RNA sequence: UUGACCUCAAAUCAGGUAGGAGUACCCGCUGAACUUAAGCAUAUCAAUAAGCGGAGGAAAAGAAACCAACCGGGAUUGCCUUAGUAACGGCGAGUGAAGCGGCAAAAGCUCAAAUUUGAAAUCUGGUACCUUCGGUGCCCGAGUUGUAAUUUGGAGAGGGCAACUUUGGGGCCGUUCCUUGUCUAUGUUCCUUGGAACAGGACGUCAUAGAGGGUGAGAAUCCCGUGUGGCGAGGAGUGCGGUUCUUUGUAAAGUGCCUUCGAAGAGUCGAGUUGUUUGGGAAUGCAGCUCUAAGUGGGUGGUAAAUUCCAUCUAAAGCUAAAUAUUGGCGAGAGACCGAUAGCGAACAAGUACAGUGAUGGAAAGAUGAAAAGAACUUUGAAAAGAGAGUGAAAAAGUACGUGAAAUUGUUGAAAGGGAAGGGCAUUUGAUCAGACA
RNA sequence: UCGAAUUUGGGUAUAGGGGCGAAAGACUAAUCGAACCAUCUAGUAGCUGGUUCCUGCCGAAGUUUCCCUCAGGAUAGCAGA
RNA sequence: GUGGAGGUCAGUGACGAAGCCUAGACCGUAAGGUCGGGUCGAACGGCCUCUAGUGCAGAUCUUGGUGGUAGUAGCAAAUAUUCAAAUGAGAACUUUGAAGACUGAAGUGGGGAAAGGUUCCACGUCAACAGCAGUUGGACGUGGGUUAGUCGAUCCUAAGAG
RNA sequence: UAUCUAGCGAAACCACAGCCAAGGGAACGGGCUUGGCAGAAUCAGCGGGGAAAGAAGACCCUGUUGAGCUUGACUCUAGUU
RNA sequence: AAACUUUCAACAACGGAUCUCUUGGUUCUCGCAUCGAUGAAGAACGCAGCGAAAUGCGAUACGUAAUGUGAAUUGCAGAAUUCCGUGAAUCAUCGAAUCUUUGAACGCACAUUGCGCCCCUUGGUAUUCCAGGGGGCAUGCCUGUUUGAGCGUCAUUU
């Protein structure tokens, strides 16, 4: 139940905000949940995906697969795992587009900032 | 366009009236806005009480002189007789009317006693600093009904 | 109000083998020549276009109003009307359903639901939930997307956390005796809302 | 015409430069939506009116 | 001869201000006709549209030359009402206010006319320094053809007498207000259908969070958010809460009594006439021309005049918040609203493309799929393409792309037809089908 | 008709109750007994045309009177409820 | 019978909603209602109420789409064409050579003003266009190209503007 | 030219349509009634008919509809005296 | 009997109705007060490694400076030194700048990339001519500064 006078339940206002969201906003929209292990490891539930993270597809056809995020394709609202790809007729390979909400994070890529973030949310780390 | 046994009506709609229709859609709006406006004035105004002291007054004409009714301000005579000056009575939340004249003793004693009871039932904080928080009674009209 | 009328379109008069609506003037665009203004023309003004000074609200006599809500309260007893209204109430102690005043002071949702269940509301809370449907109409994309049933009405005397504990459970509505609203006492003008009266509230009724 | 002002020769220059087909690479962009050049002009079909 | 004064000039003189835009709402000017009157000229539309000048966040109005006639009221604005009334009106058609009462908001004042005359006490500019929205010193200049203090009708001023009572200007930190940043619950466990589970079943958890959107199909618990709170950042500012430094002062103000006074706006008020306007009627406002006052005067008192009274304000100079307005602008929350021939003309490279000498006119046009996975390769072909293949859940989705009606068309099948066709009741024949037996 | 009251380019002036007219109401951008553009404007229309589902019950008038009335109104009458 | 709104049936649905098709079935006097099958792909209905931008054959109705007409009218002004080679998938129409003709310097020749604005030139090239065609083009694609003390403008004045 | 061919390919118009005689009928029917009759599918011509097509009759009347123009028609007006 | 015409159906055409969609429209309400000579609004021409347009910008040209984020951008190429970092980004924010030709539009004109004047400076043997660089010159009005005009007019000279 919305209660502030500055949230809008308007379904049109929302969809516009999502599709027209700027790159910086999509980073946080493209959040993946950490894996069971990593969650008790960091006291933290999920994190904005980033490139050299390690991930396991826990939904869809590529259920079970895993790999490193090759590129975050913020434009496409889609993340690409280099290891999860299509071959074509002409043999050629092509990335599949994956969504962070259907992935799980297994090994983080830690920055000075990536840590301070985990601590900003109230986590612990190794 | 005259027919049947109907009362002759006078519906003045021959100018471009549809141009000047005022629907008070903002009726609930402006009440919410008026309530908030007073809740801010209340808080700006320290423990002072939103309104000023109004006098008794006998309503004009042969139709309303039975009733008595809050007037504008207290006349220079009543203010003096009740023992204070015009200039100061204003800073004490008392409304003074330089225009009203006193011709009726009854009303006169009435308002001078109205000023006594007002003075006796307020407290005027010092100019210094202290500001001994004493919580606002909100009207004054309600406090000293007519 | 300016819709349909953003044209300087004239009739062509008769004598041109073509019907005599106003028509767009000029050339080079294929709008040029098309019927205009008319309520039967593509692009025209509509017939008797809607206006904001339509009567929206309605005056009901204050007293007729009370009679209505009084009556709506009266029938929150009468087991049959409540059943006939939806409202799975076969397994409740009695009607009216008066509950301990300790209900008004419950702060936490899970503890609230758990008592509602304890006193018999279980089946009705389940009617909602098992009933949420995608609204059939175009309303479904006009901020009226889902749909559901109406749960019990919990009437309190003093709000001490109860209104916040229940707010987020589907279908349950809370109300303060001194108020009381015909729209909840009789949703969609059917009588017999399942009401759980706190005891404090029950006595204040009188 | 055949001995013009710079203002006119300039307008024609900007004209020329708009008379080109679509740069085909655009057709490939994500969410691309432009199919052909819909403002293409031709000297013997639509005169530019100075 | 030299120095002023008055009035008038010039500078690429020192510093500034005006234009233009926009215009929803606001202050003015100007100003129709369609229309209504079943004709029409007065009237009406309308003191409206078009035209012109000027402002603001509001504008304007505003501290009574007011309303009244009462036991009187007491700036303005606005609502509810007064009232479709008083009144105006080829008294036709039509028109049409105000006082009182309730309410919203409230707030009050300052010039002119005075001898500072034992001291122009006042002020722009330059300049140096400073604690720079400003202060100080100094110097030009303004100003006596009057710049300050004092006073504003409610008063008030000069005398004389008698007593009390009261304060100014800074720092600095908060709060307040404005802009902002970040963080803050709970399943992705099993089974089934599926290309995809976000679907049904099973077992759970959170809930001051089951608003909403995203994600391969209806997702509280997958993601972002929501709820509740927490931690910050940058501003503004004298509202007020704290503090703290200067004492501004031989300063300024309030009140009682006695005495003398008591200045109060002119080509204006007013009057004639003309025109316009108004419900305003022997004339409601406004303007033009002519006439033009007074001081126990002047104005008003909704029927002209003469006389006598009475009531009531104080014009011809001025400022001022709120309640009020708002089809514009900036930012937000919404809807028993429209759903691509609808809704704004425009959901799209739409005020586009196109037309016109120009003023102007002004369209059409959304949807493959979860994903291009947008068809490798073979074969026939000059090519486009066809045929295989291949992708896909599906090509009964192939960038002619969701569904894909109708008119209309090709093919196939059946049937009828000697100047139309189609229809009614009825039955033969052919085709086709329900139900009921038990 | 064809050496001039000749033909013609460019520039320039005249603008809508106005222009220009060796005069035809001619010409004034395919527009002229009053140009084009927008707006007042959804101008008015006693006249013309159209006015969208089913069934059930009842069921007319073209006559009276007055009308600048005679292709229209009011009035009574007939009709339904 | 339709669009939307309150209530309810814990209604239907990706194991196929809505829609569309169907000289198949059934209910109603009728407006209509129900079902089967096929196509289809994400929503939708019954009942009590509420609500209106709520029902079409017509309006020389609005917008869009489509016929009969009909392979029809027609593609006849400007004297006119022909033989071969080359190219090309393809040649009445391109290119070359040969012939026959025309305009007949008051030009169908050689330049310019106004107007266009790249049509000029080259290379490539035929989906549309050039009312037969096309290998050609003023088409399409891709490039190149306009050199000034003396040629113009710029300066002057004209009617006139201001 | 038409006409036959190859390529290219419109428009008007269209309630449904297309054989007559008489009758009656809104007083000149393709349809209705009674007769005559009546056989696929077609090409070139043709101007009898389709009261053919082309424009909501310019004539004529009606409308309490206009407008250009005139005048001792009503009512005014710039100007002028 | 074909053909042809007609009717029904299946499959294929034509056409885009229907159903379901919706970053749009429409209406209501709340909050707020900010264009311009410090050159606005509007116009023109330009600007990317590969752009015609839309959007954005101005020869510093899909951007420069700053600040927050904390690793993209992505149609292709690309740089690679930018990933425990004064640091990715077609990011957000925006307080600093650049801001052609114009426009109230201001040296004059303007169907002209037309024609003057002044100052500083540089080169050409140059205060004077030519060329490059910089900075300037519209109108009305107010206050003041300076320089003036008039038997308008006061005094003061010998
Ligand atoms: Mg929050
Ligand atoms: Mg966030
Ligand atoms: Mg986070
Ligand atoms: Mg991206
Ligand atoms: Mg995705
Ligand atoms: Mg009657
Ligand atoms: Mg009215
Ligand atoms: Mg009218
Ligand atoms: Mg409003
Ligand atoms: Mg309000
Ligand atoms: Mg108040
Ligand atoms: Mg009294
Ligand atoms: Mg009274
Ligand atoms: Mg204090
Ligand atoms: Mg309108
Ligand atoms: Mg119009
Ligand atoms: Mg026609
Ligand atoms: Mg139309
Ligand atoms: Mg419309
Ligand atoms: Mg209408
Ligand atoms: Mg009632
Ligand atoms: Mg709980
Ligand atoms: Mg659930
Ligand atoms: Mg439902
Ligand atoms: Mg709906
Ligand atoms: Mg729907
Ligand atoms: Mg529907
Ligand atoms: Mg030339
Ligand atoms: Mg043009
Ligand atoms: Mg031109
Ligand atoms: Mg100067
Ligand atoms: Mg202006
Ligand atoms: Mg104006
Ligand atoms: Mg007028
Ligand atoms: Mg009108
Ligand atoms: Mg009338
Ligand atoms: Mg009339
Ligand atoms: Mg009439
Ligand atoms: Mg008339
Ligand atoms: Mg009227
Ligand atoms: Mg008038
Ligand atoms: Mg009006
Ligand atoms: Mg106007
Ligand atoms: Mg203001
Ligand atoms: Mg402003
Ligand atoms: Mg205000
Ligand atoms: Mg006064
Ligand atoms: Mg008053
Ligand atoms: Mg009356
Ligand atoms: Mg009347
Ligand atoms: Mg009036
Ligand atoms: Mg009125
Ligand atoms: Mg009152
Ligand atoms: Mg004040
Ligand atoms: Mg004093
Ligand atoms: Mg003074
Ligand atoms: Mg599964
Ligand atoms: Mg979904
Ligand atoms: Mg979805
Ligand atoms: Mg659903
Ligand atoms: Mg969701
Ligand atoms: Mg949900
Ligand atoms: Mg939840
Ligand atoms: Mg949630
Ligand atoms: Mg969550
Ligand atoms: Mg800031
Ligand atoms: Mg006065
Ligand atoms: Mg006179
Ligand atoms: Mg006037
Ligand atoms: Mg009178
Ligand atoms: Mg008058
Ligand atoms: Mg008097
Ligand atoms: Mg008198
Ligand atoms: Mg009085
Ligand atoms: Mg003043
Ligand atoms: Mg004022
Ligand atoms: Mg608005
Ligand atoms: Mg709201
Ligand atoms: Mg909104
Ligand atoms: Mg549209
Ligand atoms: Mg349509
Ligand atoms: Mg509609
Ligand atoms: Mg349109
Ligand atoms: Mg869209
Ligand atoms: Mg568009
Ligand atoms: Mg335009
Ligand atoms: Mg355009
Ligand atoms: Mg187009
Ligand atoms: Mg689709
Ligand atoms: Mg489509
Ligand atoms: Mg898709
Ligand atoms: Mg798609
Ligand atoms: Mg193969
Ligand atoms: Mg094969
Ligand atoms: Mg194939
Ligand atoms: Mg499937
Ligand atoms: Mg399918
Ligand atoms: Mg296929
Ligand atoms: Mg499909
Ligand atoms: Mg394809
Ligand atoms: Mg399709
Ligand atoms: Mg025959
Ligand atoms: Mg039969
Ligand atoms: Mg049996
Ligand atoms: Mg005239
Ligand atoms: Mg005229
Ligand atoms: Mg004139
Ligand atoms: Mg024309
Ligand atoms: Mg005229
Ligand atoms: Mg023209
Ligand atoms: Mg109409
Ligand atoms: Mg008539
Ligand atoms: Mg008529
Ligand atoms: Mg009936
Ligand atoms: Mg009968
Ligand atoms: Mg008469
Ligand atoms: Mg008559
Ligand atoms: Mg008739
Ligand atoms: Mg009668
Ligand atoms: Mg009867
Ligand atoms: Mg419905
Ligand atoms: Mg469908
Ligand atoms: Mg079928
Ligand atoms: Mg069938
Ligand atoms: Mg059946
Ligand atoms: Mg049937
Ligand atoms: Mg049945
Ligand atoms: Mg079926
Ligand atoms: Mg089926
Ligand atoms: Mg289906
Ligand atoms: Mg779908
Ligand atoms: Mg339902
Ligand atoms: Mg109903
Ligand atoms: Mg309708
Ligand atoms: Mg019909
Ligand atoms: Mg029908
Ligand atoms: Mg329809
Ligand atoms: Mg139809
Ligand atoms: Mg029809
Ligand atoms: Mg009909
Ligand atoms: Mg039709
Ligand atoms: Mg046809
Ligand atoms: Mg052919
Ligand atoms: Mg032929
Ligand atoms: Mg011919
Ligand atoms: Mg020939
Ligand atoms: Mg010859
Ligand atoms: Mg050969
Ligand atoms: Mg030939
Ligand atoms: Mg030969
Ligand atoms: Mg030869
Ligand atoms: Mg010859
Ligand atoms: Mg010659
Ligand atoms: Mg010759
Ligand atoms: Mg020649
Ligand atoms: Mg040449
Ligand atoms: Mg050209
Ligand atoms: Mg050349
Ligand atoms: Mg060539
Ligand atoms: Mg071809
Ligand atoms: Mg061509
Ligand atoms: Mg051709
Ligand atoms: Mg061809
Ligand atoms: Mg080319
Ligand atoms: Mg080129
Ligand atoms: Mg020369
Ligand atoms: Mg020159
Ligand atoms: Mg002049
Ligand atoms: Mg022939
Ligand atoms: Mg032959
Ligand atoms: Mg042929
Ligand atoms: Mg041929
Ligand atoms: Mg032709
Ligand atoms: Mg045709
Ligand atoms: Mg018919
Ligand atoms: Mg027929
Ligand atoms: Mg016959
Ligand atoms: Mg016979
Ligand atoms: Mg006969
Ligand atoms: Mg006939
Ligand atoms: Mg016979
Ligand atoms: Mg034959
Ligand atoms: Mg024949
Ligand atoms: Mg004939
Ligand atoms: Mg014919
Ligand atoms: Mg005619
Ligand atoms: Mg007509
Ligand atoms: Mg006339
Ligand atoms: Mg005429
Ligand atoms: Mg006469
Ligand atoms: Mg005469
Ligand atoms: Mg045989
Ligand atoms: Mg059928
Ligand atoms: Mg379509
Ligand atoms: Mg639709
Ligand atoms: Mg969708
Ligand atoms: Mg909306
Ligand atoms: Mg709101
Ligand atoms: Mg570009
Ligand atoms: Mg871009
Ligand atoms: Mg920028
Ligand atoms: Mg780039
Ligand atoms: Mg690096
Ligand atoms: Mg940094
Ligand atoms: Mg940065
Ligand atoms: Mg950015
Ligand atoms: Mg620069
Ligand atoms: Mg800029
Ligand atoms: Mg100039
Ligand atoms: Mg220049
Ligand atoms: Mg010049
Ligand atoms: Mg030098
Ligand atoms: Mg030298
Ligand atoms: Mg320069
Ligand atoms: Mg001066
Ligand atoms: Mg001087």
């Amino acid at each position: 139940a919305k209660q502030s006078l500055d949230v809008s339940s308007d379904r049109r206002k929302a969809r516009k905000a999502y599709f027209t969201a700027p790159s910086s906003q999509r980073r946080v929209l493209l959040s993946a949940p950490l894996s069971k292990e990593l969650r008790a490891q960091y006291g933290i539930k999920a994190l904005p995906i980033r490139r050299d993270d390690e991930v396991l597809v826990v939904r869809g056809s590529k259920k079970g697969q895993e790999g490193k995020i090759s590129s975050v394709y913020r434009l496409k609202f889609a993340v690409q795992v280099d290891k999860v790809t299509k071959e074509k007729v002409n043999g050629a390979s092509v990335p599949i587009n994956l969504h962070p909400s259907k992935l799980v994070i297994t090994k983080l890529h830690l920055d000075k900032d990536r840590k301070a973030l985990i601590q900003r949310k109230g986590g612990k780390l190794e | 366009a005259i027919s049947k046994n109907l009362p002759i009506l006078k519906n003045h709609f021959r100018k471009h009236w549809q141009e000047r229709v005022k629907v008070h859609f903002d009726q609930a709006g402006k009440k919410v806005s008026r309530r908030n406006a007073r809740a801010t004035r209340a808080a700006k105004i320290a423990p002072r009480p939103l309104d000023l002291l109004r006098p008794v007054v006998r309503a004009p004409t042969v139709k309303y002189n039975r009733k008595v009714r809050a007037g504008r301000g207290f006349t220079l005579a009543e203010v003096k007789a009740a023992g204070l000056t015009a200039a100061y009575a204003r800073t004490i939340g008392i409304a003074v009317d330089h225009r009203r004249q006193n011709r009726n003793q009854e009303i006169f004693d009435a308002n001078v006693q109205r000023l006594k009871e007002y003075q006796s039932k307020i407290i005027v904080f010092p100019r210094n600093g202290k500001a001994p928080e004493a919580e606002q009674v909100l009207s004054a009209a309600a406090t000293f009904p007519i | 109000e300016k819709a349909g009328h953003q044209t300087s379109a004239e009739s062509w008069g008769t004598g041109r083998a073509v019907a005599r609506i106003p028509r767009v003037g000029g050339g080079g665009t294929g709008r040029s020549g098309q019927g205009a203004f008319g309520n039967m023309c593509r692009g025209g003004r509509m017939f008797a276009p809607t206006k904001t000074w339509r009567k929206w609200n309605v005056k009901v006599n204050h007293n007729e109003k009370r009679y209505a809500t009084a009556s709506a309260i009266a029938a929150t007893a009468v087991a049959s009307l409540v059943l006939a209204r939806g409202h799975r109430v076969e397994k409740i102690p009695e009607i009216p359903l008066v509950v301990s005043t300790d209900l008004e002071s419950i702060q936490k949702t899970k503890e609230a639901v758990a008592a509602l269940k304890a006193v018999g509301a279980h089946s009705d809370l389940l009617k909602v939930l098992k009933s949420k449907k995608l609204r059939a109409g175009k309303g479904k994309y006009r901020n009226r997307r889902w749909t559901q049933r109406r749960g019990p009405l919990v009437v309190y005397a003093e709000d001490n956390g109860i209104v916040k504990a229940l707010r987020n459970v589907p279908g349950v509505e809370t109300a303060n005796v001194a108020s009381l609203n015909l729209l909840q006492l009789a949703p969609g003008a059917h009588l017999g809302r399942f009401v759980i009266w706190t005891e404090a509230a029950f006595t204040k009724l009188d | 015409a055949a001995q013009k002002s710079f203002r006119i020769k300039q307008k024609m220059a900007k004209a020329k430069k708009q008379n080109r087909p679509l740069p085909q690479w655009i057709r490939l962009r994500t969410n691309n939506t432009i199919r052909y050049n819909a403002k293409r002009r031709n000297w013997r079909r639509t005169k530019m009116n100075i």
